[PDB]
Parts: structure tokens; C-alpha cells; sequence
RNA sequence: ACAGCGCUCUGGGGAAUUCAGGAGGGGAAAGCAGAUGUGCCCCGCGGCGAGACUGGCGCACCGCCGGACGAGCUGCUGGGG
């Protein structure tokens, strides 16, 4: 005979105080299973008593944790001492229903006068049990806040993450996101930097003659303004743009002063001015991802960072999706991802994989293994140069 | 009876803020 | 074969939520995919232009008994779209992805694992879809996801273990509906590695009926898996449903 | 990292002694690339990985996909001795040792595999 | 202006959207479920936000140059239909007089 | 939905004291059929499937106003024999099933409970309180309300229980905790009236455990301050102030709390020669304060809204409101 | 077209609309197993329960099993004021 069950939940454990009791005898009836099915003929037998939420996500962490463990936590203690009443089993019990055993054992040997009933070895209160959480969504909903699909996700990621210790050795999103974006912004640049290089020398050619590097072609057309306010070596940018005195500069102010290009208008090129600003803040984002993007490849893999390089073994990383993935695949589906070349290429696939294996199953990896690996490479290509 | 709170012995006593609160009670 | 770039066209199958991929010289089997463009673990992947973010994933039914047993013409699969289906045996999360994707955005698929390596996978694989739940503990004590998982109305078992009956017993009797609805997948060398197979079969939905099921149908899907048999049953009910 | 090492008393020696069986009876496979690529294709009937390797993630690396196809794995702590017992003249760390439809050598496998599981 | 999911309490975004929804966005901020990230990374992610924001207000401010350009070369079709359909008809005829070559169904 | 069902056995319940008020001549017939017609759409909305804890309000409301009209209509026509104990049954009949139907919902158990304090039903509120608890442990509210009519009716154990129970469970916010303290040193000063509690150690203990509690904080530690401080009329009042503020020093030596606290230390017992004194020597202090490596913003702030206080109280000098004027000013 | 076969026959189709039923899905606290106003004190019976006793057993010896008092608190729709 039962007269209270607890019951953990996501958000929370509630214990309900049972009123009339299934029977134990014809449990396995027809008409008592359609009873425990519907909801109108269970919520004559169950009667919500008490409901304790978790405080904080950490707090429910903690609770799994510890109910997982079997240990029973303070808190529960306190709220079994809040409902349940006094007594010690000297004459008069009380018996609770709950579903582990080692944590039925742990409730009696707090509180003496409740004798515990477990799920594992009593059917009645197994059914009764069974019924509440299949129930569970209408039971609570009086007092649920929002509902409990959500909960329930968000704590199960958090118990899980912390079994796996998972955010610790997991980067290789990053590492393919920004290797996505590096080649992204790369393209961008590069097609932006064309057009204001055609923009600009629809009005000025023999810039486009003289000057290559369309970065510096953004950095020059930032700093030019207009045809007509050409001076050499003005303040502090041309020296350290390119050679100052006697190689470029005269050579632009002379290309200049025999320029024919149509005259530009005043907003035309503020607009021109504003395309470069953004191509020329696109480079520099671009050169603090890959600075940031080698810090973070030695950090994560560097066996690959050594052997490959970052650009490349990255690039690898990318296509292959994860480390996990890279470190799964065999050395010919990493190919497929004279005869010299077919020689020295089978042997570096091979030599990937040994490094992404490494650099994968290590917590905090190292980067001598990588350093010895490209040692014995360098060591194979003196021996296909004796040849 | 669990129809009211009954009040606190050393018995029942959870916390450390109980433990001194019953320890002042006994002292006094 | 069927390689990248030629055109198919997409069927809907008979069970609720899969497709039949037929084209060319070849036809295969599909989920529609939950998070459109990114592969799992590097499955081909069907794009179809509507008139973008529909796209479908090929099921490899050599790598997945739940494919291989749909292929094999299964009766009814029980997992409509929105059902909440417990998942034992949830190794690294690729059959899972798959059974995610048939359930869909409003259900839920709770991918039970137990080796951690694996279980960093299946993080990996719950991370990117929002519907799947990854719990990565011993399918034998469920009294450590008790708290996690809800009444479900599918248990998938993919687990070879001498004590599987026992396994998926307790299990569907902690989180299982009123006629709720199983799949098995046994390997006969792993369940009595001296027997013979139809015998263990046999002896295994005994088992089952000992543990309160009721087997409804049993297929060994030879062309797919040697010595395997995937056994469908209810929990405590004839019908499926209700 | 390689918690299903196998014990000092004789299942380490019955297993080698099973490695040198299906060496002879040419039904294995010796290397970590070529025990990949059977476990992939699913012929694998059992996996042996040697404990004493450099680096041990390369032996780590194959129980993934061995606990992602349910295979049977194990560690044997000699890769030399490894290699003594497949034949090889040289070390190996993995063997992958396949299945036919007709042997005795599958009744052995059947009874190694039965102690493994119940090692794990 | 959000910093990381840690600094969502302490977040000022009242000046980007009006509340109703960026009480939301803090609720779901403290009762989200993703990762957590270093600050190393999150330079990154915030100065892609920098730049993605720069481009936006170079776009708005394109706009409105082209309006002022369309509006200075063809105030009649601005007039009729807006500065933009005016940009694109120009861009599929290739000039300004090969469009006054084109007749009205064209 | 038998609600016709359930419904006619609340209406046949209902039905004799109205044929006792057909029998007297307090409502007329076509009042008593308004009445019961009135009754049975209320009972059917009660009773229906979609319901709400204000339909259950509003029926409760009618109910009880009804028993108040009824009472002034006797009261003039001069009758004793109808009393109100039909009325406030089915009063807590409502309430019974409006707290089955709807347990989650704190402004229906707040009526409830008002209700009862009302109608004088103390046992019957105790036992209310208790179910409420159980019900919604982190209500801050509830768990003052019920420590603070318990200490109002005298039982300083059940109180505290109440108090002890609830400082036990509602660890997040310190607004039990401050309550708490304001009991016991309400217990105190009523000891105090009346004439170990001697020492009066319960509310350095309360703080010593606030201490390592998950919400202790600067701020926190000056809410308590904030309620020591009042009523600083007592005997060891001076020494737990004290105890608090060694506290602040050594824990947060350089907080703008502590600081404030440290600024309005001596003036517990201030009202008068005594008065002024105590100012001065608090403005020396502030000007310390203000003049030492503080964070001197979030210092002033907290000053100007203690002086906002000062000047709320009147009755004070020219000389001295024209300088906190100008310190106010500097700020 | 002939021949054959099957269904169906107030001939057969499409549509609007009225009525009589059936099956399936989703939703809903969907909750009348014994419906009695509140408070006090007294009687009866029952619980906690600090503390004080006492009998028997105890060849791993370390401990067990049992009677009967009880301050204080408290329950009662048991009946009476």
C-alpha cells in the first residue's frame, strides 16, 4: 500500500500523495491498463502534493549527477523533510515509491520512519509510476513554466557535455569556419579590387600601367584624391608604402602630368575613396585572420600545421569536415581528397594521416612528432634527389 | 499529521543556519 | 553507379517520412534533410530546386540495419513524423542522424550511447540538428536517464549484447506507451555464436513475449547483413497506436 | 586509453596463437590502413590492436569505427610479438582477422569472441 | 554590442531594437545550450560583424548616391518610377541613349 | 463534461437556504430567481473545461458580496436567526476546488488565504499556508507572510520554523533572508518591551551563514545593513552593527558599500544634543570617503540617495541643509 | 463492330445544398470512491516524542530480541458541551 511517490523531472521533482490505490492482484487486466492509458480515470488515483524546481541549470546538472550516482542531493533532502511528516518507524510508517533502488536505500537510511518501495521490484508501484510519466505533461502544466521539451534538451546536453568533457578538445568548427571565410573574403577582394582598378582607371590609366598589387592600388587611390594634388613624398606614407625617393614616386607624378584621363566629379570620387576604404579594411581583416588562423591551427593541430602548412592542411581539414572524419579516413580516400609524384604522394598521404590521428586523439597535443615527421619527409626527399 | 510545519528538533535539522539557530535556542 | 551529377527523381515512399530516390540505373532510399547543405558523415546528398533549403540524404543500407530493414520490406515502421522514438545503441550517431531527420522538428529522438569516443560524435551530430538528445550512458541502467527521457512511442535497439532481451526490458518498461512500438536488430553471432540462426531468432521473441511484448513481424534482411533479423513487436497491446 | 586490455593469463597466447591460425589460413589482414579499410567494408569478424605503439592514437583511431560497427576489439600489449605471431618479419599494430562462411577457424573466432565480450 | 552569452546580462541593445523581443534574446541567452567560446575566437567573430556592418552602411550610402546620380542624369523616368528600376534599365541597355532607341513594348 | 451533472448537485446543495430566505421576507421571488439564475451560470463556468483562476475569483466575489449584502438586508430588517455558515461553506467549497483546478496559480492562494485570515479561521489558514507551501516553495512572499503571522500571533517557534524552512529553500534572492532578520530583531525588541537573547547572537548567525550563501554580495551585505539599521533602539544593537561592519571591512575593504556603511555607522540611535554630533562626525567620515581611492560615482550615487532621505526628514537647520545642499551639489 | 467478362440498374456522370450514420487523427486537467461552517475547551482513542527504567539470550563475541513509564508537542468526521 502507497501513500506518496516521488517523481524526478527535468524541470524539477514533484511527489504525489496517491489516492485509492490500483489493485496489485488483476494488474495485468484489460480494463486496468485502459485505466492507467486514459487521463479521466488516472487522475482519480494521483493527486499532485508538491513540487520543488531546480534553481539554476548548474543545479540541475548537479542533480543528475548525483541522482545518476544513486546519491540522493541535500536539497531533495530538504523538500522530502518539508512534505513527508515526521515520524520514526517505531509504530506508524509512511511508504514512498520511487523508482531507483539504491536511492530508496539512501531515503530510508536518511529518514527512518519511510519505508521506500522501488520501481525495479514492486509492479504496483512500477504501473504507477509508468502512468505519471506518461501523464507527466498535464500533471504539472498548471504550474509548468513554458513546457518541458526544452528543458529537457538543454539538460541533456548539459549531463552528457559533462560525461564527455566535450568543449575542452573540440575547435575544428571554428577552424573550417574561418578557413570559409578566409577564401570568401579572398574572392570578394579580389573581384572588389578589379573593379575599383577599372573605375579608377577609366579615369587615370597609367596608374594601372605602373601600379600592380591592387592593395596597394586601394592604399594609392585612398591616398591620390584627384589628379590634381600630386606631390612626391607628402607625409609619412610613401616610404613605407614602396620605394619613396627616386623609383615610384616621380615616375606617378610624371604619368600624372602627362595623363589624359577625363576629370572626375567630387562625389564620384568620394565614392571611389569609400569602395578602396572598404576593400583596403577587407585586406587588413583578412591578414588578422590568417595571423589569428595560425595561432589557433598550432593550438588545435599542429602536426598538420608542420607537415602541410596551414593554408593547405587546413584547407584538408575543411574538406574532410572534422578531425574526426580526417582521422577516420584511411590514407587513399585522404589522396582522393612520372612516377615520383604518385610515389612521394602516397607517402605524404600517409604521413597526413599518421599526424591527424595524432593531433586528434591527443587532449593537448604536441608538436615534436610533426617535427620528426617532417624531418624523415625532408630525409626522402634527399633520397628521390639521389636519383 | 502532515498538516502543518511542526517546529525544528536536533533530530530533523538540516542546515548549518538550523544547527546554530538550535545551538542559541539550547544555550539560551 | 549511381554517381554524382546524374538527375533522379523523388517518390514518397510507402512508410510516412521516407523517400524512394529513382533515377537512371540505380534507385535508393532517402530522409529529408533537417539542416540542408552539411553532410554527417560524407553521404551522398540529393538537391532539388523548388520553384535551396530542400535537400534529401542517400541512406546507406549496408551501414544502417533500419534501412537495410525498410529495404527489406518491413510492414510498418511505426516512427511517423513527430513521434518520439528512444534510440539504444546509438553509436556515433549516423542511423540516428537518419531516424532525426524522419522524425522532424516537432518530435524528438533520444540517442542513447555508451562509448565516450563515440558519444563525442554524437555531440557533435546534436549539436548541428535540434531534435535529437544525446545521452551517453549504459543502456543497462536506465535508472541514469530517467530523469531525461519522456513516455516515447518507438524503442529502435541496436545493441549486440548477450543481454539484450533484458536490455530493451527494462528499458520499455521505464519509457514505454501503452502498445508501444519496437524494433530489434539481432545478430545471431554475437546473441549464440553456436546456435543456429532462425533458432536464435526463435529464441528471442520468446524472450520478448517473456518481457510482455508481442512480436508482430520478423524479417532476416540476407541481401543487406549475413545473420541478422530485425524483429518488430508492441508493447502490451495488439494494434500499434491506440 | 585501452580499456579492453587483455589480461596476462593465456588469452593474450590463445589470441595469437588465433592470429597465426588465420595468418596461415590467409583470412586476416595485417596493418592499421588495411584493418581500417575491412573494417569499413564489414568483413572483419575480429580486432586485435598492439598497446605498446608509438604514439598510441593510431590504435586509438580504429576502435571508432570498430565501436561505430559493433566489432569486437581487443589490445594485446607486443606489437613485436604481433608481428612474430602473423608472419611478417617486421612490427604490426593491427590486425583485423575476417570471416569466411566454412572453417574451424570460425569456431575459434566464435569462442575468442565470446571471452572478449565478456572482457568488455 | 552583445559581447558572449556570459555578457548578455550585462548587454545594452535597446538603441539596435526596440524590447519585446530583445527581452527574448536574453531569456534565450541565459537559457541557451551552445558551446562556450574564447574571447581569441570571439575578436574574430566580432570584427566579421565589424566588417559586415561596413559594408551594409557602404551599400546604403551607394544607394544613395545612385539615386542622386539617376535623379541628376533622367529626372523624368525618376520621377515616374524611382531611381533603382531606372539604374536597372539603364544597366540592360547598356547607355542612356541606346534606351531612348528602344520603343515602349521593348 | 457532466457539467449539468456536477452543477445541479452544487445547486441542489445551495437550494434550502434559499427557501429560508422565501420563507423570511428578506428577498422576494423574483429576486431569488435572479439569484439562483445568477448561481447556476456561475457554477456551469466554474465547473466547465476551460476555466481560469479569475473565473473562480469572480464567482468567490459574488458569493462573499452576496453574504455581505444579505447581512446588511438583516441587519435592517432586524432578524438574527440566518446566519453565514451556509455562505462561507460553500465559500471554501469554491476556493477547495478553485485550488484543485488551478495549484500553480499564487494570486488564487493569496485570495485564499486572505479569505481565511478574513473569516477568522486560524487552524484552517495554518493548514492552507502549509498545502500553499508545498505548492510553490520558492515564493519569497508566501514564506513572509506565513512567518510574519505567526510571530504576529506569537508563536516565535512556528515562526521560525516557517522562517527556517523558507531560508533553507529560497537560497537566490536575500529578500527572505532580510525578512527573516527583521523578525528576529522585531522578536528582540517585543523581549525588549516585555522587560541568550542577552547576546542577541540569532542575527549574527543568520549573518555569519548569509556569508557563504550563494548570494552574498556587496549590495547584499548592505540590505542587511539597511535592515539592522533600523530600529536601532536596543541593547546589542550597537554590537551587531558593529559585527556587520568589521564584517564589510574584511571582506570588501574598498567597496562603495562598505564605504557608505563606514559613513553611516554612528548614527544608529539618532533623532536633541545627540543628533548633530553623530552628523558632524558621519561628515567628517564622508569626506574621507570621498577623498579616498573609492569608486567615487557609484559612492556618491549611493550618498545622494541617503541624503535624498535626510532631506525627506524635516525639521532640521538652514546652516546645515545649505551645506548638504552644496555637497550634494558637488556631486 | 462481333464474341466474351465484370460491376450495376426508381439508367449513368458533374455541381450546390438539406438530412441520417460510420471510421480515423489532433486537442482539453479531461480530476463527483463516498460532498457535512468556523473557533475554544473538556472526555475518549491514536501519534510524534526529550528523558528515565527493566527482563531474557549472547562457545566468531561484536552485539541482539522483548516488556512498561514518560515531560512537552500534536491528530480525530469518535461522541457530548
Amino acid at each position: 500500500v502507497v501513500n506518496f511517490l516521488l517523481f524526478e523531472s527535468a524541470v524539477g521533482f514533484s511527489l504525489f500523495e496517491v489516492v485509492h490505490q490500483a489493485d496489485t492482484v488483476g494488474l495485468e487486466l484489460p480494463e486496468v491498463k485502459d485505466a492507467m492509458k486514459t487521463l479521466d480515470k488516472f487522475g482519480k488515483m494521483v493527486k499532485l502534493r508538491s513540487f520543488n524546481p531546480w534553481t539554476s541549470a548548474a543545479q540541475g546538472l548537479e542533480a543528475i549527477n548525483l541522482i545518476s550516482e544513486g546519491i540522493m542531493p541535500e536539497y531533495l533532502k530538504s523538500a522530502l523533510e518539508m512534505n513527508l511528516p515526521q515520524t520514526s518507524g517505531k509504530k506508524s510508517k509512511v511508504v514512498l515509491g520511487v523508482a531507483d533502488k539504491k536511492l530508496a536505500g539512501e531515503i530510508t537510511a536518511a529518514f527512518p520512519g519511510v519505508q521506500c518501495e522501488a520501481a525495479d521490484t514492486s509492479e504496483v508501484v512500477a504501473a504507477l509510476l509508468r502512468g505519471i510519466r506518461t501523464h507527466a505533461n498535464k500533471l504539472h502544466k498548471s504550474l509548468q513554466e513554458g513546457d518541458i521539451g526544452r528543458a529537457q534538451l538543454g539538460l541533456g546536453h548539459a549531463y552528457s557535455r559533462a560525461k564527455v568533457k566535450f568543449s575542452v578538445h573540440k575547435n575544428d568548427n571554428h577552424i573550417i569556419q574561418g578557413i570559409a571565410t578566409l577564401d570568401a573574403l579572398d574572392k570578394s577582394i579580389n573581384q572588389g579590387a578589379m573593379r575599383v582598378r577599372e573605375w579608377y582607371g577609366w579615369h587615370f590609366p597609367e596608374l594601372i600601367r605602373i601600379v600592380s598589387d591592387n592593395i596597394t592600388y586601394a592604399k594609392v587611390v585612398l591616398a591620390i584624391g584627384n589628379k590634381s594634388s600630386l606631390t612626391d613624398e607628402s607625409v609619412d606614407d610613401l616610404a613605407n608604402v614602396l620605394n619613396q625617393d627616386q623609383d615610384k614616386a616621380l615616375a606617378i607624378i610624371q604619368a600624372a602630368k602627362v595623363s589624359m584621363g577625363q576629370d572626375i566629379s567630387e562625389v564620384d570620387l568620394q565614392m571611389v575613396r569609400d569602395l578602396a576604404s572598404n576593400v583596403t579594411s577587407m585586406a587588413d581583416y583578412r591578414r588578422i585572420l590568417a595571423e589569428s588562423l595560425d595561432k589557433k591551427m598550432s593550438e588545435v593541430a599542429p602536426n598538420l600545421q608542420v607537415i602541410l602548412g596551414t593554408p593547405v592542411a587546413a584547407r584538408l581539414i575543411a574538406h574532410a569536415g572534422s578531425l574526426t572524419n580526417l582521422a577516420k579516413y584511411p590514407a587513399s580516400t585522404l589522396q582522393i581528397l612520372p612516377k615520383v609524384k604518385g610515389r612521394i604522394s602516397r607517402y605524404l598521404a600517409n604521413k597526413c594521416s599518421i599526424a591527424s590521428r595524432i593531433d586528434n586523439f591527443s587532449e593537448k597535443p604536441t608538436r615534436h612528432f610533426g617535427e620528426v615527421l617532417r624531418q624523415q619527409l625532408e630525409q626522402r626527399l634527399e633520397w628521390y634527389a639521389k636519383g | 499529521d502532515a498538516s502543518e510545519l511542526q517546529p525544528i528538533t536536533q533530530k530533523t535539522s538540516g542546515t548549518e543556519l538550523e544547527q546554530t539557530i538550535l545551538a542559541i535556542m539550547e544555550e539560551s | 553507379g549511381a554517381k554524382a551529377g546524374k538527375k533522379v527523381i523523388v517518390e514518397p515512399h510507402r512508410h510516412k517520412g521516407v523517400f524512394v530516390a529513382r533515377g537512371g540505373k540505380e534507385d535508393l532510399l532517402c530522409t529529408a534533410n533537417l539542416v540542408p547543405g552539411e553532410s554527417v558523415y560524407g553521404e551522398k546528398r540529393i538537391s532539388v530546386e523548388t520553384p535551396t533549403k530542400t535537400e534529401y540524404r542517400i541512406w546507406n543500407p549496408f551501414r544502417s540495419k533500419l534501412a537495410a530493414g525498410i529495404l527489406g520490406g518491413l510492414e510498418t515502421i511505426y516512427m511517423k513524423p513527430g513521434s518520439k522514438v528512444l534510440y539504444l545503441g546509438a553509436a556515433s550517431g549516423t542511423s540516428v542522424s537518419h531516424v532525426a531527420d524522419i522524425v522532424g522538428p516537432t518530435g524528438a529522438v533520444y540517442a542513447v550511447e555508451f562509448s565516450h569516443r563515440s558519444g563525442r560524435d554524437l555531440i557533435n551530430m546534436a549539436t548541428r540538428r535540434t531534435n535529437v538528445i544525446p545521452i551517453v550512458e549504459d543502456a543497462r541502467k536506465p535508472m541514469a536517464y530517467r530523469m531525461l527521457v519522456p513516455m516515447v512511442d518507438v524503442i529502435f535497439a541496436d545493441v549486440a549484447q548477450p543481454d539484450q532481451a533484458r536490455i530493451v526490458g527494462i528499458n520499455a518498461r521505464l519509457f514505454l506507451k501503452q502498445g508501444g512500438g519496437l524494433l530489434i536488430s539481432i545478430k545471431a553471432s554475437c546473441i549464440d555464436s553456436t546456435a543456429p540462426p532462425e533458432q536464435v531468432f526463435a529464441s528471442e521473441v520468446q524472450k520478448l513475449r517473456e518481457d510482455k511484448f508481442f512480436p508482430k513481424e520478423q524479417l532476416t534482411l540476407e541481401p543487406y547483413e549475413r545473420d541478422h533479423a530485425m524483429v518488430s513487436c508492441v508493447y502490451l497491446q495488439k494494434e500499434f497506436e491506440g | 586509453a585501452a580499456w579492453p586490455k587483455a589480461e596476462d593469463p593465456a588469452l593474450v597466447q590463445e589470441l595469437l596463437d588465433c592470429v597465426q591460425q588465420a595468418s596461415h589460413y590467409r583470412q586476416l589482414k595485417k596493418g592499421a590502413n588495411e584493418t581500417t579499410k575491412s573494417v569499413n567494408r564489414g568483413t572483419s569478424e575480429l580486432v586485435i590492436l598492439a598497446a605498446d605503439t608509438q604514439p598510441l592514437s593510431i590504435v586509438l583511431h580504429i576502435p571508432l569505427i570498430c565501436e561505430e560497427k559493433n566489432v569486437p576489439y581487443v589490445y594485446v600489449p607486443s606489437k613485436v610479438a604481433l608481428g612474430r605471431a602473423c608472419g611478417v618479419s617486421r612490427a604490426v599494430i593491427a590486425v583485423s582477422l575476417t570471416s569466411n562462411e566454412a572453417s574451424d577457424l570460425n569456431s575459434k573466432i566464435r569462442a575468442l569472441r565470446d571471452k572478449v565480450e565478456r572482457l568488455a | 554590442a552583445l559581447g558572449l552569452r556570459t555578457n548578455a546580462p550585462n548587454a545594452d541593445l535597446s538603441e539596435i531594437l526596440p524590447p519585446e523581443i530583445e527581452a527574448a534574446v536574453k531569456a534565450a541567452a541565459d537559457i541557451s545550450m551552445g558551446t562556450e567560446i574564447s574571447t581569441e575566437d570571439y575578436e574574430n567573430i566580432k570584427l566579421l560583424a565589424v566588417q559586415v556592418v561596413e559594408r551594409s552602411e557602404y551599400r546604403r550610402q551607394l544607394a544613395e548616391y545612385l539615386q542622386n546620380r539617376m535623379k541628376a542624369i533622367s529626372p523624368n523616368m525618376t520621377e515616374l518610377i524611382g531611381a533603382l528600376v531606372g539604374a536597372r534599365l539603364i544597366a540592360h541597355s547598356g547607355s542612356l541613349v541606346n534606351l531612348a532607341k528602344n520603343p515602349g513594348s521593348t | 463534461a457532466w457539467v449539468a451533472d456536477k452543477a445541479r448537485f452544487y445547486l441542489e446543495r445551495a437550494a434550502p437556504e434559499l427557501r429560508e430566505w422565501e420563507e423570511k421576507e428578506i428577498f422576494t421571488k423574483d429576486e431569488i430567481r435572479n439569484l439562483v439564475a445568477k448561481r447556476s451560470d456561475f457554477e456551469h463556468l466554474v465547473l466547465a473545461p476551460g476555466t481560469k483562476p479569475t473565473d473562480f475569483l469572480n464567482y468567490v466575489n459574488w458569493e462573499r458580496s452576496l453574504d455581505r449584502l444579505r447581512a446588511k438586508r438583516c441587519a435592517r430588517l432586524n432578524i438574527r436567526s440566518v446566519t453565514s455558515h451556509a455562505s462561507q461553506a460553500r465559500t471554501f467549497g469554491i476556493f477547495e476546488r478553485a485550488v484543485l483546478k488551478h495549484p500553480g496559480s499564487i494570486e488564487l492562494w493569496l485570495a485564499y488565504l486572505e479569505f481565511a485570515a478574513q473569516v477568522k479561521a486560524t487552524k484552517r489558514w495554518r493548514r492552507i499556508m502549509t498545502r500553499a507551501l508545498r505548492l510553490h516553495p520558492m515564493n519569497a512572499s508566501l514564506w513572509t507572510l506565513a512567518g510574519r503571522r505567526a510571530a504576529q500571533n506569537g508563536d516565535m517557534q512556528r515562526a521560525r520554523a516557517h522562517f527556517l524552512r523558507g531560508c533553507r529553500f529560497c537560497t537566490r534572492e536575500p529578500t527572505l533572508w532580510l525578512e527573516y532578520a527583521r523578525c528576529e530583531m522585531d522578536w528582540l525588541a517585543r523581549m525588549e518591551a516585555k522587560k541568550p537573547a542577552l547576546s542577541g547572537a540569532i542575527p549574527i548567525a543568520v549573518f555569519d551563514v548569509a556569508r557563504k550563501q550563494p548570494f552574498w554580495g556587496p549590495a547584499a551585505a548592505e540590505k542587511f545593513f539597511d535592515v539592522f539599521a533600523k530600529f536601532g533602539h536596543l541593547s546589542c544593537h550597537e554590537r551587531i552593527i558593529s559585527h556587520v561592519v568589521t564584517t564589510m571591512q574584511e571582506l570588501f575593504p574598498n567597496h562603495p558599500c562598505t564605504w557608505s556603511v563606514h559613513i553611516r555607522q554612528p548614527l544608529v540611535g539618532v533623532d536633541t544634543p545627540a543628533f548633530p554630533k553623530a552628523l558632524r562626525e558621519s561628515l567628517a567620515r564622508l569626506k574621507a570617503a570621498l577623498q579616498s581611492t573609492t569608486d567615487r560615482k557609484a559612492l556618491a550615487t549611493k550618498m545622494v540617495a541617503w541624503m535624498d532621505g535626510i532631506l525627506a526628514i524635516e525639521k532640521l537647520d538652514a546652516a546645515i541643509r545649505t551645506v548638504l545642499e552644496h555637497t550634494k551639489r558637488s556631486l
